[PDB]
C-alpha cells in the first residue's frame, strides 16, 4: 500500500514523516531565511531563501521570519515553501503519490484549514487529506481513550478533555503562553544582568539557553530566597562567540510565567487553574476519571518539574479525596506525531480522508462538512 | 489573528 | 553547462551543490531543453537529440580539472 | 575571447596584466619625474618627464610626485600619463580591444570612480570598464569566501569583513597608515643618529631601507631594552654613494607605528585594535568564522613577525576559547592583483561590466548604480 | 524647606539643577578629556584632566572620552569626575546638604543603579536619593496622565505607554538608535563628498553639523529625486579653521535613518513600527488614547520635520477611523528635566526618597525594592 | 552591555 | 581629501 504522510506543522518545529514509522524522518525548524546585506562576490550561487537548517546554519546573514504564530499560519508564501522544502528536498517524496494528514490547534480561525486544504490539493495535489486535533493524537500516543490533554508546543497551549472518545467541545481551552512568549520574556528579563539580544538570529539564542538552563521551581517563593540568599543555584553558558554569561535565579523566572501570566501582563490564570476549570466545566460522574489521567504534551512540558509542580497545584485545588496524577512521558515532544502516525495506519481511518473527488465537487469549504 | 491579537 | 563548468573550477570553495545551483539558476526557465529531476537538487536532465538524459552533478568537478605544475 | 586588461593602481606600485595570468606583466613605480635643473647641452634629445621605472633611474636630477596618495588620485595629469604609459609602453597593447578592470580603497571619495570612469572610456576609449573593491578581490585571492581582510599598502590600510560573500558594509575600518607613513616616520627618526634624509630623490632610498631591515617585534618593550643594552640587534646599509650607515633600536620602531599609530600623533587605534572592533561590528553568529579567516592583504604587511604579532595582540582581546588564525601567504603583496586576475576570467562576470552604451545613456555616475 | 537637586546624567549631556525651577542651572557636554601630547612648557599649571565645558574648549589638544554609551555607564572613575564637577563646580553646592534625583532609560542593567546608589550615599554622602524613568517625566512635563512616549537623546531610544499612570512595563521598547549612531552615520556618509572625520575632537564638528544643517524628509524617495536632479537643496557649512564644506542630498539621509535601522546595519523597525507595534501589545480600550497623546521627547527629536513624518508614516499602520497625533512642544530637550524638578517638588513625594537610614539597613539592593 | 554590545 | 586631511 501507499502509506500516508503525517505532517505536524506545530509551529517553530515541522514534524514529518511516513505513517507506521515510529518516530519522525524529518525534525526542522519552521522557519524561512532572506539575506538583508548587499552581495559583494560574484559568481557565489547567491539563493533567493531558505528554509529550516539551512536558515538556521547562515542565519547570521538572514532575517528569519516564522510564517505560523499562535497556530495561526500569517504568511501562505512562506508556508507553501516549508512544505515544499519538506516533500521534496527532506522526505524526498512526491505528495502526489498518497494521502496527507495534518495537524491544528483547536479553537482557531476558520479559513486555516479552507487554505490549508486548497492548497494542498492544488499545489500540491495530495489524493487525500486530513486535518486532526493535535490534542486527540496526544492520547493515542499515550495509549489510552480517557483522558484531559495539555498540549502546549511552540505558538499556543490547550486543554481538551476527552471521555471513552467522545470529546467536550463547550471545556476547550484555548490558551497563547508558549515557548516564544517564555523566550520573549527571557529576552527582557536577562536584560536585568547586561546580556543583550534584540536580533532574530539570537532570539534564536536564547531560544536554546531556554532548553538548557531552564527549570521549574517545586516552590517559587523559597527558591526565590535561597537563590537570592546562596549563588550555589547559579549556571553558566557559553554564547556562539565565546563569551561566558551567567544566570541565577533568573533560569526558573521565565517558565513559571507559565503558572502566573501575570509577569507579562496577561489576566488570564495559569496552566494548573485553566486545567482545573476545564475539568470543572466537565460533568461529575467524569471527573474522577479526568483527574487521573493529566496527559502532559508538547515541547512546553519539558521543564524539568513541571509535572511535580503541577501535581502539586492541582492538589492544591482539588478535593482531597480525590486521586491526582500527571502523565508525563519522555516522548512527549513527540507524542502528537506519533498519535497521528498510529491514527493514519488504521484501517478504520481509510474511509475518513477527504478525498480530491469530493474536494472538485463541494471546495474547500468541505474540511468543516468531515472534518472535526 | 484578526483583531484580538496580532496573528 | 560546460561554461559554468570551467568557472566553477577556479571560483574559490567551489562544489557540485554550487554548481549545480547556478545551472538551475541560469536555465532552468529559461530554455526549452534543460529541465530539473523532479525529486533532486544534484541532477539535471538534457533534451539530447535521440532521447532526455539525467546527469547527476556529483564528481564533475574533480573530473573536469586539470592543472599540470608545469614545475614537475 | 579578447581577455580584459587587470590595472591594480595601487598606489606607488602600478600593477597590471591580462586576466587568467598568474602574475602581472608590469610591476612599476606610480611616480612622475620632472627635471628640476637647468639642461646645459644642446642635443641631447631631453623630455618633458618620466614615468615609472625611468624616473627610479635617472632619480638624482628629478623631482618626483606620486599622483596617488591615501588611495586618492590628486594629479589627474599626472595619473593619466602613468596610465597611458602602462597600456602603450609597458603592455603595448591598445586599449581600446577589450574591457579594463580596476581597483579602488573602499570608502574612499565618491567623484574618483567618476573621473576614472570618465577618462577610461573618453581618452582611453575601452569598450568595458568595472571598478572593484581591493579587499574583496585578497578573498578571491586567498581561496576563500568567509573572510576579515587587512589589506594595507601604500596610502591606505583597511578592513572588510566578507562572510559567505555578504559584505558587512557596516563594519568596514578604514585608516590612513601606510607605507608612505612608515617612511616618512623612518626619515625623522634616523635623524636621531644623525643621518639625514630631505628630498624625494632620497625618500626612495629610505623605502628601501625600510623594506630590507625593518622588522616587527613580537613584544616592544623588551627588544627596546635589549637593543638598548645589547648592539647584537643593528644592522648596516650602503646608501648609493657607497657611504655605510648603521641602524639599531630603530629598525623595529618604524613598523611598530602601525600597533602605536601615536608615535606620529594619530589618536586612532592600531590595526590590531582595528580588526578586533570591526569584528565586534559583526553580528554574533559569524564572529567564529571571522577569528579563523583573518586574511593579510598587500604589501604593508611584509614585515618579518607581524603574522606572529597580530595573531599575539588579537588573542590577548579575542574571547579565550576562540581560536585565532592569521593567514598571510608569501604572494600577499600581489594578491589583489591576482583576485583581481580570477574575477575578471569568470564566464559569470561578463555581464557585470560597465559598457560603453550604458555609459553614453546613463553619464559617468553609471559607477554608483553598477558597481558595488 | 531645602530643595533637592535634579540631575539627569543622560548621555552626552548633563542637565542638573534644583526642584521647581523651570529650567535647568547647568547643561554641559558629559565628557572627560585627557591631553594625549608632550606638555613642553614648565610653569605652565598643567591639569590631569578636563570636565565639560572645558575639554570642549581644549578639544584639539584631548582625547574625548564619553563615560556612559547607550544609556550605561561604562567608566565609574570618569562618571564620579562628572557628578563631582556637576555639584562642587557647576551648581556650587555640597550635596550632603539636601536629597538628588536622578533619572535613567528603563530596562537597562540592573547593576547600573546599585552603583549609582553606591556612589551617591558613600562619596557623596547626599541625605536621600531617588532613581527615575526618564519617560515617565517627559509626561509630567508635559501636563498628562494618559501618553505613549517616545524620548530618544544620545546613547537610547524608548517608548513607554502610561495610561493614567499605570505603565504597561509588557509593552516598553528600547532601541539603541540615538543621536551618537546617527553621528557616526554622519561620519561615514559625508566622506562620499571627500571630507573627513576620523577623531573624537572633529566627531564633535560634525555632531553640530548634524544639528544645525539636518532634517527629515517628509517623504525619502522623492526628495532623493529632487537633489539628485535640483542642487537648490544644498547647504554650506564653515569648518573651525575657515574651510567651507557643502553638504546636499545628504543632510536628509543621516535623520532618516531613525526610520530605516537597515542604513546602518541594524534589523530592527524605526521609531514608527516601534511606536505602533508598542500600541498593539496594548490592550484595546486604551488605544485611542494612546494614539491621541504621543508624546515626543529627548533631542534627536528635534529634527525638523520629524513630527510630520511620524504623523504621516503612523497614520499609514492605524486604522482610517482612528486619531494621531504628535505632541512635539519646543521645549521637549529638556522635558525630562522639566518633569524631574516637578516630581522633586510634590510634597507626596517625600515620602518616595531612598533615605541613608534605609541604605545602610538593606544595602545598596534597596533601589530593586523602593523604586520601581 | 556584557554581552549583545560593547557598552 | 577635502577637508580633514590632505588629499
Ligand atoms: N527540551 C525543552 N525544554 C524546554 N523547552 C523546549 C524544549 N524543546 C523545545 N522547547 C521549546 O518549546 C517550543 C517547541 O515546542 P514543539 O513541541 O516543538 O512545538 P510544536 O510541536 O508546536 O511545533 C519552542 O519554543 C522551544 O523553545
Ligand atoms: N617587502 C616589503 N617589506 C616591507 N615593506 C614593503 C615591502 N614591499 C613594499 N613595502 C612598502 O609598502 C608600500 C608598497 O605596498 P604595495 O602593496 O606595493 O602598495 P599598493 O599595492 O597600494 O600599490 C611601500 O611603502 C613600500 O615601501
Ligand atoms: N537641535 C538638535 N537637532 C538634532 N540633533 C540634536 C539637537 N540637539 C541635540 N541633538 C543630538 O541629540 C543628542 C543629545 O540629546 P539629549 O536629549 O541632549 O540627550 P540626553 O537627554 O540623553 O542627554 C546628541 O547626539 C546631539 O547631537
Ligand atoms: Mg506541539
Ligand atoms: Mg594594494
Ligand atoms: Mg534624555
Amino acid at each position: 500500500e501507499t502509506t500516508a504522510l503525517v505532517c505536524d506543522n506545530g509551529s517553530g518545529l515541522v514534524k514529518a514523516g511516513f505513517a507506521g514509522d515510529d518516530a519522525p524522518r524529518a525534525v526542522f525548524p519552521s522557519i524561512v531565511g532572506r539575506p538583508r546585506h548587499q552581495g559583494v562576490m560574484v559568481g557565489m550561487g547567491q539563493k533567493d531563501s531558505y528554509v529550516g537548517d539551512e536558515a538556521q546554519s547562515k542565519r547570521g546573514i538572514l532575517t528569519l521570519k516564522y510564517p505560523i504564530e499562535h497556530g495561526i499560519i500569517t504568511n501562505w508564501d512562506d508556508m507553501e515553501k516549508i512544505w515544499h522544502h519538506t516533500f521534496y528536498n527532506e522526505l524526498r517524496v512526491a505528495p502526489e503519490e498518497h494521502p496527507t494528514l495534518l495537524t491544528e490547534a483547536p479553537l482557531n480561525p476558520k479559513a486555516n484549514r479552507e487554505k490549508m486544504t486548497q492548497i494542498m490539493f492544488e499545489t500540491f495535489n495530495v489524493p487525500a487529506m486530513y486535518v486532526a486535533i493535535q490534542a486527540v493524537l496526544s492520547l493515542y500516543a499515550s495509549g489510552r481513550t480517557t483522558g484531559i490533554v495539555l498540549d502546549s508546543g511552540d505558538g499556543v497551549t490547550h486543554n481538551v478533555p476527552i471521555y471513552e472518545g467522545y470529546a467536550l467541545p463547550h471545556a476547550i481551552m484555548r490558551l497563547d503562553l508558549a515557548g516564544r512568549d517564555l523566550t520573549d520574556y527571557l529576552m527582557k528579563i536577562l536584560t536585568e544582568r547586561g546580556y543583550s539580544f534584540v536580533t532574530t538570529a539570537e532570539r534564536e539564542i536564547v531560544r536554546d539557553i531556554k532548553e538548557k538552563l531552564c527549570y521549574v521551581a517545586l516552590d517559587f517563593e523559597n527558591e526565590m530566597a535561597t537563590a537570592a540568599s546562596s549563588s550555589s543555584l547559579e549556571k553558566s553558558y557559553e554564547l556562539p562567540d565565546g563569551q561566558v554569561i551567567t544566570i541565577g535565579n533568573e533560569r526558573f523566572r521565565c517558565p513559571e510565567t507559565l503558572f502566573q501570566p501575570s509577569f507579562i501582563g496577561m489576566e488570564s490564570a495559569g496552566i494548573h487553574e485553566t486545567t482545573y476549570n476545564s475539568i470543572m466545566k466537565c460533568d461529575i460522574d467524569i471527573r474522577k476519571d479526568l483527574y487521573a489521567n493529566n496527559v502532559m504534551s508538547g515541547g512546553t512540558t519539558m521543564y524539568p518539574g513541571i509535572a511535580d509542580r503541577m501535581q502539586k497545584e492541582i492538589t492544591a485545588l482539588a478535593p482531597s479525596t480525590m486521586k491526582i496524577k500527571i502523565i508525563a512521558p519522555p516522548e512527549r515532544k513527540y507524542s502528537v506525531w506519533i498519535g497521528g502516525s498510529i491514527l493514519a495506519s488504521l484501517s478504520t481511518f481509510q474511509q475518513m480522508w477527504i478525498t480530491k473527488q469530493e474536494y472538485d465537487e463541494a471546495g474547500p469549504s468541505i474540511v468543516h462538512r468531515k472534518c472535526f | 489573528w484578526x483583531a484580538x491579537c496580532p496573528a | 553547462v560546460l561554461d559554468l563548468l570551467d568557472e566553477e573550477c577556479k571560483m574559490p570553495k567551489g562544489s557540485d551543490d554550487t554548481w549545480a545551483q547556478k545551472l538551475y539558476n541560469t536555465h532552468l526557465n529559461k530554455c526549452a531543453l534543460f529541465e530539473k529531476p523532479r525529486l533532486s537538487n544534484k541532477a539535471f536532465i538534457i533534451k539530447h537529440f535521440a532521447d532526455k538524459v539525467e546527469y547527476q552533478c556529483e564528481g564533475f568537478l574533480e573530473k573536469n580539472k586539470d592543472t599540470v605544475y608545469e614545475e614537475q
